[PDB]
């Protein structure tokens, strides 16, 4: 009686093991599927990149979004090296815009000293005055944001929806 | 079961009831020693 | 030990107005 | 005899039900992907700029 | 609905001192914010914002200040409270007290997003619990007996055997379909995680069970927020999935000692023995989060393990447990060193609830009378017993005999059952009459001449 | 920046100014002598340190030299041997180096020595070239005979190897290694800095299964320890406690011992340190001294009460860092209740705070992140090795007194409690070892090791332990009525129990033959005591006074039966002895 | 390593709360500077610097802080912290608390300048005690025998004569005669003057001023000289031992005095007070002054300490004997029971113990059967008090012929062992041979822990 409840009690434990791992690896190949989705939307995100019509179009709104959220008097708007002179014309529209919605004024300027790297897709970071305080706005960082809080629909939508709610 | 207020004089009042109480039991333990004595004695006589 | 922590704390803030 | 026979509950699972779950959302993922990468660039791309409700 | 503006990420610490970190120049900072602080040495730790005042954040971390800078610290502001990612895939895998993953596997995918802090439940929609749970322990279903959607705690001490009837009320706990087991292991051992941890999937049980585990030498700002994880996916199968959970928040001691140290921090008001002036509020926004609402079919039941410093009931981690719950389970010193396997001294056990859940529908006419009476004939043989060693063995009445006779055959034969064997309320009740046939039939003053005419004679 | 200047002391606390980048708990050098000190709170650019040393003619603008690193110790070669402090520095050097008595305050000698060669030999699996994670032996150092320093690679770094050193004499500042990395490459020799109060990183927690062979018979018995085990001993005046701190560093299966007298007093630590150079090890070769795999760290009270506290970090540090290597490292703190005496100061001075009888509000949680990184694991890098850590903390309650935030904290960690009385001293009973208040928690994860091994063991401890269970409640009635009305059946199991605390517990350690008992004996010292006792049960059921009369010459062999001399006695002769006093019993009954 | 700069006068005060007075626009100031107040009115004053921030730093006058303005006043800060003036001359002189003579002498030639805090210790330079300090005091030298290093106190209460049999262990301490460079540093911290002028006329008047450093401290003297008083004392003894090398003894008597006096400075700094009222850190500052004890390795000198102490109502409990038994090494106790009684010295041996007596005695020490007639004599003590309770409840006939023996040994006990008188000095021979006076009144047999090994040599006589 010690030989074979020993031996059942790791006989079950060995079965429990087997579908333990089958749980995860469905787990870890439904992560996988997330995961190329979040590259195949980097990917796809680059090529708004490509074109400049929409990509300044974006950009526009893109320093504004950076520029309302920081209220400082002097910011410093940091850029990619090839993205420069359309950074110019996204600054250059922004400031008569900040000055409607907001009634203060703005001292800004574009980082020449240190761009970002060349490995960012597009977008932009803009600083304060003091290069404390920082708002990372870049493709890389809008496309982190966004698909995270959007679980809940990339999961009900892009495979089955749960039968037991509320 | 406790019986007064905690007054840092009650401390050492409670510490000389108890020593009351752990010197009466060993000044009570021999003579109830004593009298087994005589009462194993005397049941042989 | 609360009621003169709360002091030692009070105390410290008059000290960091009249500087 | 509880030896050989564990054996033969294994590859009825390792198998057959754990492999018909990848490529049964493998399949899934592939009818509604293009749908959801609309909708995931949608957002990335539809920048509102918006001051704090506490000006 | 959803944030979409970017995140403020500043480098302006001007202050941190023990486990508070405060900035200086935030812009509307936001009460209960969670920030995300990655160290000069490249390291990620996590935040909440415990106090604002004007420009200023005052954020404690859940790792420890050990390392902090004054310079080189940057501190990103998540626009948002503490929010977790529950799903139904949060069941059948383990996690440590902050939110990840210990057992090789992937994130949650995050059927929604739930606050931890909870909001809690409008007394008017919240129904009484009816349904008593069966657990096969004879001092349990017996005379504590719990309900479906019960809070109740299992009073222990140190080196008692609370881990091991914590797993033994997991196999068998059953109605008089199973119970989607929700465990949250705060402070404990790495012995008794792997108690926990191999015997849920001894029992195959493993494919129902959410293990919240979080060790000893974790942070122990993490104890915190690991039952406010534990209890918000299990609102989440309960009042949402339409689940019954059962809830084991065990070693509730290590999380108000860990309550303890945080308090005294930020230099809070003190309670008793140095607990918070808020020890009973923060107990019962983990203790009132049970019981079954009137628009769903699922419940939710808490049996959070506590150990008393000292076997002391008049410690702040048992006494205000007391006054929240609805009735403890109490086991004993004195019955483990009589090796006695459940050592659950009956006396100051209660279940507040039983009184609803049993009965003539429940489980039968006689059970309201005969816990009445075993209760009284071990209270008054344990008087008799206090009596006998200040007066005599043989200097008593001959009724104070039955007494004495009661009480050796009361702890080995209704409450001694062994680790493995789940008796059922009729097994119990009919082992629970045998007991009373020793005494005659009008020194059973709690029964009634009704209901003695029909189960006395036996 | 690099300098900071002093800007007031207020005691033991500077608030030094100037200090813009410097980290919490970072220690510093304060001062022209460079006291030594750690950054308590920081508000902007000033930083509030207080002091390990005492602050006395510290002047307002002295320079406060950072480091950069929290309290942490030198982990290499030169340590077997060596005595620290709880800081870590070096005891019998600053002797050496000073010629004088007294620790000069401003000694910031380097706790291993840069002077000193080793003969270092790499691992011979290690290329130019060759990919190397944290954790991976890339060398061996011969420090003595008896123990092989494995060099490793710190936790933290990886790369690629890229310089190996040859094969030859070299100091722990020359260069050994060179890791190309992605953006760096990183060169370090062969000490590594490690934080004392980070946790070391390890592959996995195994479960413990083997036992600690500490040599007496009632604790390798009745109340057995496993190794990766944590255990208790009271720390009162004398019970016993001076032979099983040293007979577990001679007589035991760990591969390292670290000795941890933590604030003990001047007298009772001057008697360690005089005592522990002289003792003897019986390898299986000649005789060793023991300080050849034994590190020692010494703090009296006089010391700074932060290198009292930090001294259990040191120690465990020193005990996880030999864990690593694939030793089996066994650790004594050698008291507990004066390190929570060195936290109520600390804690007191910060104005904490009280939570029970004085103590802070994370006395418990402390108590538990040490003895929570002891076990038996499996531990980092390629060469799959495994180690181990044992810890033995005494308590010193107050008066005795089993109930205090310290002691009633560590008997609801530890498992094992090995309860040394004072009455069995004053009775010379040695060791004193108590059976009634121990206990152990290890026996469930034993078994599995007692079935392959021994056997005929886990049904004769138990027989053993329900016979002096059974003799208390048998001690209060032969006073009361006595002997006189005492069964046949009660008064043979008092006179077998007779037999168990004179021949199977009490153990004399200055004897030749009872100084290491091994558990072959002690299997055998057993099997002899308690099958002599199931055959007395039936012989009631069938006289007592013809079993004790006529086999006195019968008790005379089972109470010289402890006198088996295993070292020139072999087992083989032992085991055939002690069947033969099997044959004995079963034949005159 | 002298130092030659002018020292810079500052009439700079701006502020005066209490004993503190707080000074500005400090060039560069020390932690525990010494400086030198002048009132307006001429009278000099001294003070320690207690805090420093900045420019302003906090000094602390000695002698009170009355009549000190905050325009006339002038303060003179002498570069260094506080130094002693030590020699081996300072053998015979009576100080007052803070080093200064009282004896109508000159002051001290100064052989080193040295630090009053000190140094500790190095715990691998210690080595263990192992000869016999007589005291001359047959309870003590007897049954609870000191080491050369041991570090043992007198735990006595208020009323009781500690004060009278310091005195008398400080006049009649000698090493053993064993048929030698012995000096005594007598700390006394917060006396009366009654007291102060009993042990200046003790010591000068018996002929033991040859070897006695006195230290007075008195009651109506500044609360923070009770501070520095066991440090100069300590400084001086770690002077003539292991430095001079000869075998000191320090006896700081009123050692419940001094932590009255740390809880007062401790007030003074704002501090919040811990257990009881006394500071978090006096197991530190107690341990500062414990551990500068014990025997060196390549010195010969050695220093033990006996910090005589009152616990108040007779409380083990409280936090002065608590965190004193903590660090030494055994205890002595002065009763109220054998006091009323009329015993001098009333020391009752029963709770008392010497933790390192079985290193101090022995055959080279003393001889060879102090280990077992101390064992007897404890035994038959224990004995003798067990049956005196036998004596009021059983009766005088009852009890048998043993215990009429024991009954006779507690009246010879107390009586000749014991009770000793001020000024009979008994040496470490003539008290065992009163303790065998004793033990003969028993006949052999019932000596059961004296081995017969050493029954036969001593017993008939």
């Amino acid at each position: 009686e010690k030989k074979e409840k020993q031996i059942e009690q790791q006989k079950k434990i060995q079965m429990s093991n087997l579908m333990n791992q089958a749980r995860l690896k469905v787990l870890r190949a439904r992560d996988d599927l997330i995961t190329d989705l979040l590259n195949e939307a980097k990917q796809r995100l680059s090529k708004v990149v490509k074109d400049t019509t929409r990509y300044q179009v974006l950009l526009d709104g893109l320093v504004l979004q950076g520029l309302y959220q920081l209220l400082e008097p002097r910011m410093i708007v940091r850029c990619r090296k090839q993205d420069f002179p359309l950074v110019k014309a996204a600054v250059q529209k922004a400031i008569p815009v900040y000055k409607v919605a907001t009634k203060r004024d703005v001292d800004v300027q574009i980082d020449q000293e240190a761009y970002l790297p060349e490995e960012i897709a597009g977008g932009v970071e803009i600083y304060n005055g003091d290069r404390k305080i920082k708002v990372s706005n870049t493709l890389e960082s809008r496309l982190d944001l966004i698909a995270q809080q959007m679980m809940p629909e990339v999961r009900g939508a892009l495979f089955g929806a749960n039968a037991n709610r509320k | 079961r406790i019986e007064i207020f905690p007054s840092r004089m009650a401390q050492t009042i409670m510490k000389a009831r108890l020593k009351g109480a752990q010197t009466g039991r060993n000044l009570l333990k021999k003579k109830s020693d004593a009298l087994t004595l005589r009462f194993r004695q005397i049941l042989k006589k | 030990f609360y009621r003169l922590k709360k002091i030692q704390e009070k105390k410290k803030i008059l000290k960091e107005k009249s500087d | 005899q509880a030896a050989m026979g564990s054996q033969g509950n294994l590859s009825a699972e390792v198998e057959q039900a754990t492999r018909r779950q990848v490529q049964g959302m493998q399949s899934s993922q592939q009818r509604n992907r293009e749908r959801v990468l609309a909708q995931l660039l949608g957002m990335v791309c539809d920048v509102r700029p918006q001051v704090h409700p506490n000006y | 609905n959803y944030l979409s503006q970017p995140r403020l990420t500043y480098k302006t610490v001007s202050g941190v001192n023990g486990p508070l970190v405060i900035l200086d120049h935030v812009k509307f900072p936001r009460y209960a914010e969670i920030v995300h602080l990655t160290l000069p040495d490249g390291t990620k730790r996590s935040g909440q914002v415990l106090e604002v005042s004007g420009s200023k954040a005052v954020v404690q971390v859940f790792e420890g200040t050990s390392g902090i800078d004054a310079k080189k610290t940057s501190c990103e502001f998540t626009g948002d409270i503490l929010r977790t990612p529950v799903s139904e895939d949060m069941l059948g895998r383990v996690f440590n007290g902050s939110g990840k993953p210990i057992d090789r596997g992937p994130v949650v995918l995050a059927e929604d997003f739930l606050d931890i802090m909870g909001q809690p439940i409008n007394p008017q929609c919240r129904i009484y619990p009816e349904e008593m749970i069966q657990t096969g322990i004879s001092a349990i279903d017996g005379m504590n007996s719990i309900a479906r959607g019960q809070k109740i705690p299992i009073f222990s001490a140190a080196g008692l055997p609370h881990n091991e009837i914590a797993a033994q009320i997991c196999r068998q706990a059953g109605l008089v379909e199973n119970f989607a087991i929700v465990f949250a292991a705060m402070g404990v051992n790495m012995e008794t995680a792997r108690f926990f941890k191999s015997d849920f999937e001894e029992n195959g049980s493993m494919d129902n069970v959410c293990l919240f585990l979080n060790l000893a030498n974790d942070p122990t700002i993490e104890r915190i927020i690991t039952p406010r994880l534990a209890l918000t996916t299990a609102e989440f199968l309960a009042y949402q999935c339409e689940k019954h959970v059962l809830v084991i928040l065990t070693d509730m001691s290590s999380y108000a000692e860990a309550l303890r140290e945080v308090s005294a921090a930020r230099e809070e008001v003190p309670g008793r023995r140095g607990f918070p002036g808020y020890m009973y509020t923060d107990l019962a926004t983990i203790y009132e989060r049970a019981g079954r609402v009137e628009g769903r079919n699922g419940s939710i039941t808490q049996i959070p393990i506590l150990t008393m410093p000292n076997d002391d009931i008049t410690h702040p981690i048992p006494d205000l447990t007391g006054y929240i719950t609805e009735g403890q389970i109490y086991v004993d010193r004195q019955l483990h060193n009589r090796q006695i396997y459940p050592p659950i001294n009956v006396l100051p056990s209660l279940s507040r609830l039983m009184k609803s859940a049993i009965g003539e529908g429940m489980t039968r006419k006689d059970h309201a009378d005969v816990s009445n009476q075993l209760y009284a004939c071990y209270a008054i043989g344990k008087d008799v017993q206090a009596m006998k060693a200040v007066v005599g063995e043989e200097a008593l009445t001959s009724d104070d005999l039955l007494y004495l006779e009661f009480l050796q055959k009361f702890e080995r034969n209704f409450i001694a059952q062994g680790p493995y064997e789940n008796r059922t309320v009729y097994e119990t009740l009919d082992i629970g009459w045998q007991l009373l046939r020793i005494f005659p039939k009008e020194m059973l003053k709690r029964i009634p001449q009704s209901t003695l005419s029909e189960f006395y004679p036996r | 920046s690099t300098f900071g200047y002093v800007h007031g002391v207020s005691g033991p606390v500077v608030t030094a100014c100037d200090m813009a980048g410097a980290a919490m708990y970072e220690l510093v050098r304060v001062g022209h002598s460079e006291l030594v000190g750690e950054i308590i709170r920081l508000e902007g650019d000033m930083a509030t340190i207080q002091v390990y040393e005492e602050t006395s003619g510290v002047s307002v603008g002295d320079p406060v030299l950072r480091t950069g690193k929290p309290l942490s110790v030198e982990l290499g070669p030169g340590i077997m041997g060596a005595i620290f402090d709880g800081i870590q520095r070096p005891l019998s050097d600053i002797s050496s180096q000073t010629q004088s008595i007294y620790i000069p305050r401003g000694v910031n000698v380097s706790a291993l020595s840069r002077d000193v060669k080793w003969d270092f030999t790499p691992c011979k699996n290690l290329r130019v070239g060759s990919h190397i994670t944290g954790g991976d032996i890339y060398g061996i150092v011969n420090e003595n005979s008896l123990i092989k320093h494995k060099i490793m690679l710190p936790p933290r770094n990886r790369g690629t190897v890229t310089y190996i050193a040859p094969p030859g004499n070299y100091d722990t500042s020359d260069v050994v290694l060179e890791l190309e990395f992605e953006g760096i490459k990183e060169k370090f020799s062969m000490v590594q800095v490690w934080p004392v109060r980070q946790v070391r990183p390890v592959t996995e927690k195994l479960p413990a299964n083997h036992p600690l062979l500490t040599g007496q018979r009632v604790l390798d018995a009745l109340f057995p320890c496993v190794q990766g085990g944590t255990t208790a001993i009271p720390g009162a005046f004398g019970c016993g406690k001076t032979v099983i701190s040293q007979s577990l560093s001679k007589y035991s299966n760990s591969d390292v011992i670290i000795y941890v007298g933590c604030g003990e007093r001047g007298n009772e630590m001057s008697e360690v340190l005089r005592d522990f150079p002289e003792l003897t090890m019986e390898v299986d070769g000649k005789v060793e001294s023991i300080m050849k795999r034994t590190a020692l760290v010494a703090n009296t009270s006089n010391m700074p009460v932060a290198a009292r506290e930090a001294s259990i970090y040191t120690g465990i540090t020193l005990s996880e860092y030999f864990r690593d290597m694939g030793y089996h490292v066994s650790m004594m703190a050698d008291s507990t209740s004066r390190w929570a005496e060195a936290l109520r100061e600390i804690s007191g001075r910060l104005a904490e705070m009280p939570a029970d009888s004085g103590y802070p509000a994370y006395l418990g949680a402390r108590l538990a992140s040490f003895y929570e990184r002891a076990g038996r694991v499996k531990c980092l890098g390629n060469p799959e090795r495994e180690g181990s850590v044992s810890i033995v903390g005494a308590v010193s309650p107050p008066g005795g007194d089993f109930s205090d935030p310290v002691t009633s904290a560590t008997l609801g960690i530890v498992q094992v409690f090995w309860g040394l009385d004072k009455k069995l001293a004053q009775r010379k009973h040695f060791p004193s070892v108590n059976w009634l208040i121990s206990y152990s928690k290890y026996m469930r994860a034993l078994d599995e090791y007692y079935d392959k091994h021994f056997t005929e063991f886990v049904p004769l401890r138990t027989k053993a332990k329900e016979i002096l269970q059974e003799e208390e409640d048998l001690a209060e009635i032969v006073q009361l009525v006595g002997k006189a009305s005492l069964a046949e059946t009660d008064k043979i199991t008092l006179e077998v129990a007779k037999l168990i605390k004179d021949d199977f517990l009490q153990q004399n350690g200055y004897t030749p033959y009872d100084r290491f008992c091994p558990f072959y004996k002690t299997v055998g010292m057993l099997s002899n005591m308690i099958a002599f006792y199931d055959m007395a049960r039936r012989a009631v059921e069938t006289t007592w006074s013809i079993i004790r009369e006529h086999m006195g010459e019968i008790l005379y062999k089972l109470s010289s039966m402890k006198f088996k001399d295993p070292v020139k006695d072999g087992e083989a002769k032992i085991k055939a002895d002690y069947a033969q006093l099997l044959e004995d019993m079963q034949n005159a009954f």
